[PDB]
RNA sequence: AACGAAAGUCGGAGGUUCGAAGACGAUCAGAUACCGUCGUAGUUCCGACCAUAAACGAUGCCGACCGGCGAUGCGGCGGCGUUAUUCCCAUGACCCGCCGGGCAGCUUCCGGGAAACCAAAGUCUUUGGGUUCCGGGGGGAGUAUGGUUGCAAAGCUGAAACUU
């Protein structure tokens, strides 16, 4: 059955991406997904969206200029402290001049530069590039 | 078997394209303009340009040969229609209702010309 | 187009549109079409919008104006009910007809003696003529189509609708083209008729002429 | 599919033990039977006494007889 | 692209599509670069300003630069709004 | 190598169809599998139809035909030429042959 | 040899030996 | 397709598809009320009833439970309710 | 030297005046003395293997000759073309040819803290082509082509000082491990970074420009 | 732990045809094989066992996403008409669409693949949704032994030495 609501969400971004649609439709809707795709709207990687409210969990209407190669998850959330982060940015990103490494710490869900400079580290969501 | 070879049929439309000016329906005229239109050599050869340019003379003034270039239409351009009242000026032309809602939603309809006539009942187009 | 009443249409056009048969459209509907149709009629015809007929032919006139060259937009029809309409398009306009037959390697093989290099290409039905649509994919051709509704779309850039498949609508579409060109570029003032008759761009049947040429 | 999760580490590690069996030369190395067969008994050299001298013909697209002792 | 002498050290700054930019490339062979052209609002005819577009190949070979070039030229004032 | 993408059969989203005898060496195979054809003629051939009609004691009487269903193998099709082997690209017409001109 | 066959000997082999190491 | 607006789905589209599948999830059933013609209760029935609706006047049944909607009983008189 | 296309009358002259207005727009180049005209002196090339492939007949057997061709410029440049023919220095020579024809340029990057000149390939790209698949991966500042020999030829030549490299699959055929490379090194100026995002203006076509000088 | 084709085994009833083994004929140098005549055990049913098949989509299961098209099976909704006949007649049979689930199809430069081909065997070096059994060059061999299941035929678990 649905295990993992960001993964699912995610590979509905990759696919309707990949084939230049300009709108997805995001069904569920975490409070995950929400700052998740704050983090990537921030970046400037997908602009607006709008969370649409039935009273169940509801869906998520994105936004796409395409700009965005790769979308995806790591699951499950391993553990990454400081020094283990490096190691993560150097596996998932395609450079290092650009690329981000999304987990979430214990002063939000933040991307890997910002919990350099922030002094902390917790366990990883997944990463855009 | 007389069916003529490559040779003996594309030299002779490579001589009809150019030196058309001199070319005529008679062979002996032909055989007799072509040493002085062409280096052939021994005559076997060019009587059989001669009779097949003698051919495609017989053939090529009542219309378009496939092989023939637009010289051709070059002589159509030197030899060679609408009617008088034009075929789309006519005073009544029926319409089925679906095109009049278009029309009327179209912002004409007001002038009418037009005649709608009467929408058919049953919807078997398909084959069985 | 453009937001602009000096461009829209007249009731002179739309009774043309109307006695030809240009709205009537076909049976089937390639998915990618169906934002040009009002309505499915009883009889299973589709009816084809008119003002999106009008706004797409006038971008396409001027997409076809918008080259200073005027010899190197070309023409294709390889049915025979659209041959004299691109070859009095090409009398008309100056550009470059291909009629007939259709020898592949005409933009892509250097070496041979029909090898042309055009800069748009305007084809008559784009099912038919797929060999210089697929062709237009390695010299980086836009291309221009007139479409039925059960048409594919793929390797066409600019889709105008009509009923493709008659004589009067393919020789009505041709005009219209040849009259926006030449309004457009500055030929012909837009207030008078165009002194050019849609019967100049018809198809001639071979029984067709043997009747007009034996009279009573 | 593999099992991916969190807290399947010992899932994963006792399939790989028992799939590295299947790894000939893990099990031919791991086992102990190689060594028993084995007519050095894991040695570089062995120091032996000649029974008597043997002559071998090749494998079949070369023809010679290759010299060799018991 | 640019390193830290503000220098610009590419060697061209390739197209990007109108319709999904992507990057059209060197060998992408399919892409087109279409100008239509402007008219006058008084008159009617062509005074020498153009629109440009440009569609990567990938979108064309499945039929979707008719409803892109459709949509662009809807959103510059050549087709209308109905 | 697959050749056939239905296998040469009609059992979709099934699993057993019982099998027939085949008509020309009694060997058995599925129902679907085999080639079935329905061979209808005249009771009596078009030659002699010329002078039964002279013995008939009935005015206009209209002979009748013979209904034959034959199942046969796949074997003694090819041996019997009911069905030929065709080329690779072709397989994929399933249209019957034309018997009309 | 038809690894059917091969089988079937194998299985007579195998039904020969263990008619012949229960005599004792 | 491929600019497709997913926030402003337009009616059409809207009552095409299957109740689930929507933006907002909205169920394909109404309340009727019923109004037999010899007798003076307004009964509120379902579209979609699963038993026999028995008004209290003339105790008759309204409506015969179906797979789909409910047939009302034939000379009756409905409307829809809201 | 008389030029059949388009483009070689806009290039036997100087109307285009560098290698990337022709490859900017994609126009497709069709004729190997432009690439003789604009890259010139520093055009060095290496054979990287003569294969002979054999056909069998009721003749014998009937041998070709199957040549494979690097081409480059070190600072971007770099071609692959395969030519198979009869005699060897046919095979040799029309794959110098074909190899000139294929030249695409190669973007060039950095490693992080980036001062200078660009050094490697700008993020790992993967180019696919048999069965091998060849990841080229950025590398600092002075560590050379960490690779194996076929795919270090066609690094080298393309002006990548620096690289680091996996490779997967039956590499041993060379013609798929060279064609992976070059399927990974032509892929840099299709690869959307974050300093891509600028919006595009678009200029005038070398065609549409130079179309009242052509016409003559 | 339940079911599991056919053959098989045991107890009983039944036995028309087919039919291993077998007895004869004839084809061949020879056929103890195909080809004919007859036939036991079996095929058939009721109880008790055995658990293997190219048990095949040679493709584990649940969920997501990603182009089209025209039919077909079932259930539902909405639409010109046409037909009952024996009461505008009831309700069914057809016609043009829509939604869900299902067996399949044709097409496509979505994408994959070594290719055959596949709308999954796609979204995979731009590599992590969950989870179960299993493969590691070819033979040796699914053999030897050990274990256990079975009245029996056998089933499951099941290796080396050596060789290439
Ligand atoms: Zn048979």
């Amino acid at each position: 059955v649905r295990m993992n609501v960001l993964a699912d969400a995610l590979k509905s971004i990759n696919n309707a991406e990949k084939r230049g649609k300009r709108q997805v439709l995001i069904r569920p809707c975490s409070k995950v997904i929400v700052r998740f795709l704050t983090v990537m709207m921030k970046h400037g990687y997908i602009g607006e969206f709008e969370i649409i409210d039935d009273h169940r969990a509801g869906k998520i209407v994105v936004n796409l200029t395409g700009r965005l190669n790769k979308c995806g998850v790591i699951s499950p959330r391993f553990d990454v402290q400081l020094k283990d982060l490096e190691k993560w940015q150097n596996n998932l990103l395609p450079s290092r001049q650009f690329g981000f490494i999304v987990l979430t710490t214990s002063a939000g869900i933040m991307d890997h530069e910002e919990a350099r400079r922030k002094h902390t580290g917790g366990k990883i969501l997944g990463f855009f590039f | 078997g007389r069916v003529r070879t490559k040779t003996v049929k594309k030299a002779a439309r490579v001589i009809i394209e150019k030196y058309y000016t001199r070319l005529g329906n008679d062979f002996h005229t032909n055989k007799r303009v072509c040493e002085e239109i062409a280096i052939i050599p021994s005559k076997k050869l060019r009587n059989k340009i001669a009779g097949y340019v003698t051919h495609l003379m017989k053939r090529i003034q009542r219309g378009p040969v496939r092989g023939i270039s637009i010289k051709l239409q070059e002589e159509e351009r030197e030899r060679r229609y609408v009617p008088e009242v034009s075929a789309l000026d006519q005073e009544i032309i029926e319409v089925d209702p679906d095109t009049k809602e278009m029309l009327k939603l179209l912002d004409f309809g007001s002038l009418s010309n037009l005649q709608v006539t009467q929408p058919t009942v049953g919807m078997n187009f398909k084959t069985p | 187009s453009g937001a602009l009443d000096v461009l829209q249409m007249k009731e002179e056009d739309v009774l043309k549109f109307l006695a030809a048969g240009t709205h009537l459209g076909g049976t089937n509907l390639d998915f990618q079409m169906e934002q040009y149709i009002y309505k499915r009629k009883s009889d299973g015809i589709y009816i084809i919008n008119l003002k999106r007929t009008w706004e797409k032919l006038l971008l396409a006139a001027r997409a076809i104006v918008a080259i200073e060259n005027p010899a190197d937009v070309s023409v294709i029809s390889s049915r025979n009910t659209g041959q004299r309409a691109v070859l009095k398009f090409a009398a008309a306009t100056g550009a470059t007809p291909i009629a007939g037959r259709f020898t592949p390697g005409t933009f892509t093989n250097q070496i041979q003696a029909a090898f042309r290099e055009p800069r748009l290409l305007v084809v008559t039905d784009p099912r038919a003529d797929h060999q210089p649509l697929t062709e237009a994919s390695y010299v980086n051709l836009p291309t221009i189509a007139l479409c039925n509704t059960d048409s594919p779309l793929r390797y066409v850039d600019i889709a105008i609708p009509c009923n493709n498949k008659g004589a009067h609508s393919v020789g009505l579409m041709w005009w219209m083209l040849a009259r926006e060109v030449l309004r457009m570029r500055g030929t012909i003032s837009r207030e008078h008729p165009w002194e050019v008759m849609p019967d100049l761009y018809f198809y001639r049947d071979p029984e067709e002429i043997e009747k007009e040429e034996q009279a009573a | 599919g593999k099992c991916r999760g969190l807290r399947t580490a010992r899932k994963l590690r006792s399939h790989r033990r028992d799939q590295k069996w299947h790894d000939k030369q893990y099990k031919k190395a791991h086992l102990g039977t190689a060594l028993k067969a084995n007519p050095f008994g894991g040695a570089s050299h062995a120091k032996g006494i000649v029974l008597e001298k043997v002559g071998v013909e090749a494998k079949q697209p070369n023809s010679a007889i290759r010299k060799c002792v018991r | 692209m640019q390193n830290d002498a503000g220098e610009f050290v590419d060697l061209y700054v390739p197209r990007k599509c109108s319709a999904s930019n992507r990057i059209i490339g060197a060998k992408d062979h399919a892409s087109i670069q279409m100008n239509v052209a402007e008219v006058d609002k008084v008159t009617g005819r062509f005074n020498g300003q153009f629109k440009t577009y440009a569609i990567c190949g990938a979108i064309r070979r499945m039929g979707e630069s008719d409803d892109s070039i459709l949509r662009l030229a809807k959103a510059d004032g050549i087709v209308s709004k109905n | 190598t697959k050749k056939r993408r239905n296998n040469g059969r009609a059992k979709k989203g099934r699993g057993h169809v019982q099998p027939i005898r085949c008509t020309n060496c009694a060997r058995c195979v599925p129902k679907d599998k085999a080639i079935k054809k329905f061979v209808i003629r005249n009771i009596v051939e078009a030659a002699a139809v010329r002078d039964i009609s002279e013995a008939s004691v009935f005015d206009a009487y209209v002979l009748p035909k013979l209904y034959v269903k034959l199942h046969y193998c796949v074997s003694c099709a090819i041996h019997s030429k009911v069905v030929r082997n065709r080329s690779r690209e072709a397989r994929k017409d399933r249209t019957p042959p034309p018997r009309f001109r | 040899m038809r690894a059917k066959w091969r089988k079937k000997r194998m299985r007579r082999l195998k039904r020969k030996r263990r008619k012949m190491r229960q005599r004792s | 397709p491929l600019a497709k607006d997913l926030l402003h789905p337009s009616p059409e589209e809207e009552k095409r598809k299957h109740k689930k599948k929507r933006l907002v999830q909205s169920p394909n059933s109404y309340f009727m009320d019923v109004k037999c013609p010899g007798c003076y209760k307004i009964t509120t029935v379902f579209s979609h009833a699963q038993t026999v609706v028995l008004c209290v006047g003339c105790s008759t049944v309204l409506c015969q439970p179906t797979g789909g909607k409910a047939r009302l009983t034939e000379g009756c008189s409905f409307r829809r309710k809201q | 030297w008389m030029p059949v296309t388009k483009l070689g009358r806009l290039v036997k002259d100087m109307k285009i005046k560098s290698l990337e207005e022709i490859y900017l727009f994609s126009l497709p180049i069709k004729e190997s003395e432009i690439i003789d005209f604009f890259l010139g002196a520093s055009l060095k090339d290496e054979v990287l293997k003569i294969m002979p492939v054999q056909k069998q007949t009721r003749a014998g057997q009937r041998t070709r000759f199957k040549a494979f061709v690097a081409i480059g410029d070190y600072n971007g440049h770099v071609g692959l073309g395969v030519k198979c023919s009869k005699e060897v220095a046919t095979a040799i020579r029309g794959a110098i040819i074909l190899a000139k024809l294929s030249i695409v340029p190669v973007r060039r990057g950095y490693w992080g803290n980036k001062i200078g000149k660009p050094h490697t390939v700008p993020c790992k790209v993967t180019g696919r082509c048999g069965s091998v698949l060849v990841r080229l991966i950025p590398a600092p500042r002075g560590t050379g082509i960490v690779s194996a020999p076929v795919p270090k030829k066609l690094l080298m030549m393309a002006g990548i000082d620096d690289c680091y490299t996996s490779a997967r699959g039956c590499t041993a055929t060379l013609g798929n491990f060279a064609k992976a490379t070059f399927d990974a090194i032509s892929k840099t100026y299709s690869y959307l970074t974050p300093d891509l995002w600028k919006e595009t203006v678009f200029t005038k076509s070398p065609y549409q420009e130079f179309t009242d000088h052509l016409v003559k």
